[PDB]
RNA sequence: UAACUGAAGAGUUUGAUCAUGGCUCAGAUUGAACGCUGGCGGCAGGCUUAACACAUGCAAGUCGAGCGGGGGAAGGUAGCUUGCUACCGGACCUAGCGGCGGACGGGUGAGUAAUGCUUAGGAAUCUGCCUAUUAGUGGGGGACAACAUCUCGAAAGGGAUGCUAAUACCGCAUACGUCCUACGGGAGAAAGCAGGGGAUCUUCGGACCUUGCGCUAAUAGAUGAGCCUAAGUCGGAUUAGCUAGUUGGUGGGGUAAAGGCCUACCAAGGCGACGAUCUGUAGCGGGUCUGAGAGGAUGAUCCGCCACACUGGGACUGAGACACGGCCCAGACUCCUACGGGAGGCAGCAGUGGGGAAUAUUGGACAAUGGGGGGAACCCUGAUCCAGCCAUGCCGCGUGUGUGAAGAAGGCCUUAUGGUUGUAAAGCACUUUAAGCGAGGAGGAGGCUACUCUAGUUAAUACCUAGGGAUAGUGGACGUUACUCGCAGAAUAAGCACCGGCUAACUCUGUGCCAGCAGCCGCGGUAAUACAGAGGGUGCGAGCGUUAAUCGGAUUUACUGGGCGUAAAGCGUGCGUAGGCGGCUUAUUAAGUCGGAUGUGAAAUCCCCGAGCUUAACUUGGGAAUUGCAUUCGAUACUGGUGAGCUAG
């Protein structure tokens, strides 16, 4: 970088590249503890999953870190998932 | 530009009286070379001349009354074939719209030279704004004046006088005592000299 | 207010599709004769009505695949 | 955002302003949405000096464009004409 | 009213001739170059070649009214070596955190024959700042730069420990809208700052009220962008077969969003002589040049779209980038080094080297129009507006005007004394354009500040917002502006090509197939109108010629608009595939064909009528035009489709 506000937007972007991939990793951890869940088959645990996963999702699709539209795919998908379970 | 030199040889050369000297003396006594060529190998008039040599001597002729060169004589030509009516009666009326040629003919200038020399410098008023453009056309109800400076010059009424032994023309309607006359309408072809050919001009430029 | 196309089926091979070939006759755009051309589309069948040699007609639609974007309206003429 | 400003065409120091509804971040004299008038400061003679269409102004304004300072002087002046 | 109206030939094959057929010439045009010459102004244009390599300066910042620190100037009080010292309250500045901007504006055409462009439509999307509307902005916590200490390095810059503020970050609470839903329910936000003020309290310094700028959730609008379809968009067959995520389907993944976009299975599909695959070339359009038109050539300057940023591969941040002056990786190259370690990308503006026949200043200002930040003051802006250079082009002007013959001199020619130069010159009389000197002087500046009043919101006369009035200040790079008025003096200002025919303009000397000219036919071998000089003339004129290039003339690829007995040209002859075309009558259809209506066909450009430039170039108002495309409604003679019938093929 040539000038001084392009060095400081570089260092931002780094802080902010790491602050965001903790974030988008907890997401997609949680969306995985559910997918064990289905996997495992039993409905009380996919839906104790479930209901654990979805608060996740929804602040991470709040703050910006996945797309709302992105959520609310999760969301409906793993639903149907679970209800697949009976 | 504009062409410096000898004027009764062009005549000479044309064959007929282009009006380059005032007119105190005839043009015969004026140059005793009358019927001849200005060359050395000059002969009369009677001289084989083809198609081409008639059509171009006829343009040269009107160039060389009017003081225009060949750029604008072609600027005039292609604005008068644009313009719808009579090609050759367009280009001469586009001619005699010149403000040199106008204050020629309103007479304060014995000669189109000297005419266009009080008008470049800038001895003559347009409606009331001391123009210094040859070229600038003339349009129906304009008024020429003379500016007060330039009043009182031996050369303006010398011209005057000229002029008044000259035809003064109908479509201008000029008081010399103020020195300030109005244009009226474009001539026509009628009012216009006979001898000039246009014809011949149109079809050198129409090829 | 829909595009709609009237061709003939030249294929149904393949699951839920039909090739429809459209015929057109236009003018030369120099020598001023009309001339025949032609262009295939891929239509979408939900129930494999179509057969080879049906008159169909098909309407744009969204995609469905790579090479799909209309869609099956009815059979004019059956084969 | 949409914006309602000048754009220079004209000669060397004379110049002549077509009032244009446009994208902000276009070219001055590049792309725009709509021409809506004129202005013509040294304007003399028969020459008209402004000229703006005042329905489409006000449209365009309810739509959410902002008027450049220079082109809310002239649209003053213009109502003040009228 | 008007928006166009348009078509020329010539030379050359032969002892003549007619035809055929090439070659050459007369025109228009240019981002041109070169030769000779060169006064001024206005408006434009200016590396077409090396997407070759780049020294140096500038081209992206701004906000203290988001935040904590840290600075250095003025003041005041107290002491006194007496004008010096110690502290204290205000005014300024900014290295760091943070917000917005940096995705615009600017450059270039390398790649790209279709993931691009043009025209016409469409459904499955997101969209900061702007406009309208609705519901809110409660209460906590843990960190990290700055700072302090250590340490490496000449530095530039690095590394390590201990603190700290916020509109930085994360929980908890609440939810008109919003998301999921099995229709039972479940889930998810945010931040403060500033101006003013009556009363009250002030746990002691603010609370409280009010108004702005903000922040959160959502729905519309506007703007911008993503995606899809159809038709059109340069050659080559001495490139004929191409394709296995390939074509389709299902389950799942993935995206803002449809979709083999991805993946696992199932099937064997998909494209191609209407040119697939391969290969050469190329940014596309509005437009520009030429042409009577149809066509042909072209894609500088202006506008729209696309692509690229030393060469390749990636992602981050963000509303938006796979980002010219951002990051990571690889490659080549270049630079500093104290050998420890570091730095870079002009196809931004100016400029350098090189290449080339050839293309300019390392300039001024943010005054105007715009763009970024800010509440404002204001700051930034090689965008832009201007200036410098160049006859590169277009347009305009000047280099003087009248008179002046018993026709001066000199030159050239001569049938030897006349002719031509020629009214040309001298002489006489006038003039002051442009350039020079001096004096005045618009417009490009709308506004802003101060003063006054009115109307809104409020508890308010304060603050803020929106208006009006008069006065005074303030604001121009260009710039000594345009323009106007005076001063002296013809005084400062003319060249280039050609004269055998095509093609306007002719003689004399010099030379003798030499020297030389030449677009074609052709000139020169002792009287050369064709070579060189001179005299004279012709054509243009601040220009004149040459070279290069496109269209034309060329009916010389012939659609408009040609030919094949002997001039070039009928396959050696049959059969036959695709294709092209096809007898008569009738009913029907409305694909071709024709007509109407609607939408669209950006602006600029061309054309017409006006307007402003002293005129013109040029600028500009409004029209006309854009011959096209799409949708829809009609007509049924002809062609095509379908049904029936007939006999001359
Ligand atoms: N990582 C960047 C790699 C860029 C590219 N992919 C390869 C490249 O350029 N390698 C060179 C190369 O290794 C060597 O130079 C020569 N000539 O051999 C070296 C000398 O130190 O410099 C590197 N270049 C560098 N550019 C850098 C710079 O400016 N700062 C930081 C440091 O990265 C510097 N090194």
């Amino acid at each position: 970088a040539n000038s001084a506000q392009a060095k400081k937007r570089a260092r931002q972007n780094v802080k902010a590249r790491k602050h965001n991939a903790s974030l988008r990793s907890m997401v997609r951890t949680y969306i995985k503890r559910t997918l064990s869940a289905i996997a495992g088959g039993d409905y009380a645990v996919a839906t104790e999953a479930y209901k654990k996963a979805v608060p996740v999702i929804d602040r991470m699709a709040d703050k910006g870190i996945i797309h709302k539209n992105k959520a609310a795919r999760h969301k409906s998908r793993l639903n149907a998932q679970v209800k697949a379970l009976a | 530009a504009r062409y410096i030199g000898p004027k009764c040889k062009l005549s000479r050369r044309e064959g007929t009286d282009l009006q380059l000297k005032s007119g105190v003396k005839p043009f015969d006594v004026k140059t005793k070379k009358a019927n001849k060529a200005p060359g050395q190998h000059g002969q009369a008039r009677g001289g084989k001349q083809s198609e081409y040599s008639l059509q171009l001597r006829e343009k040269q002729k009107v160039r060389r009354i009017y003081g225009v060169l060949e750029r604008q004589f072609s600027n005039y030509y292609k604005e008068a074939a644009r313009v719808k009516g009579a090609t050759g009666e367009n280009l001469l009326k586009l001619l005699e719209s010149r403000l040199d040629n106008v204050v020629y003919r309103m007479g304060f200038g014995s000669t189109r030279a000297e005419a266009r020399q009080l008008v470049s410098h800038r001895s003559i008023t347009l409606n009331g704004r001391r123009v210094n453009i040859a070229s600038i056309q003339v349009k129906a109800g304009d008024v020429i004046a003379v500016h007060e400076g330039a009043k009182q010059q031996l050369r303006i009424k010398n011209a005057i006088e000229l002029a008044a032994q000259r035809g003064i023309p109908a479509w201008i309607e000029v008081d010399h005592s103020k020195l300030e006359g109005t244009f009226k309408a474009a001539p026509d072809r009628s009012d216009l000299p006979a001898e000039i050919n246009e014809s011949l001009i149109v079809e050198l430029y129409s090829k | 207010t829909v595009r709609t196309l009237t061709g003939k089926v030249v294929s149904d091979k393949m699951d839920k599709s039909i090739v429809v070939l459209i015929e057109r006759r236009v003018q030369h755009p120099l020598y001023g004769k009309s001339i025949r051309r032609s262009t295939k589309l891929h239509a979408h069948d939900e129930n494999n009505v179509a057969k080879i040699g049906d008159v169909v007609t098909i309407k744009e639609s969204r995609p469905i695949s790579k090479t799909k974007a209309w869609t099956l309206v009815e059979v004019v003429e059956a084969a | 955002m949409v914006v309602i400003r000048l754009a220079r065409g004209g000669a060397k120091k004379r110049p002549f302003y077509q009032i244009v509804v446009t994208d902000s971040r276009n070219a001055r004299d590049g792309r725009f949405i709509e021409r809506i008038g004129f202005f013509n400061p040294t304007a003399q003679g028969q020459a008209e000096k402004l000229r703006l269409d005042a329905d489409r102004f006000a449209h365009w304004v309810s739509q959410g464009a902002q008027p450049s300072e220079r082109v809310a002087s002239l649209a003053a002046q213009a109502k003040k004409a009228t």
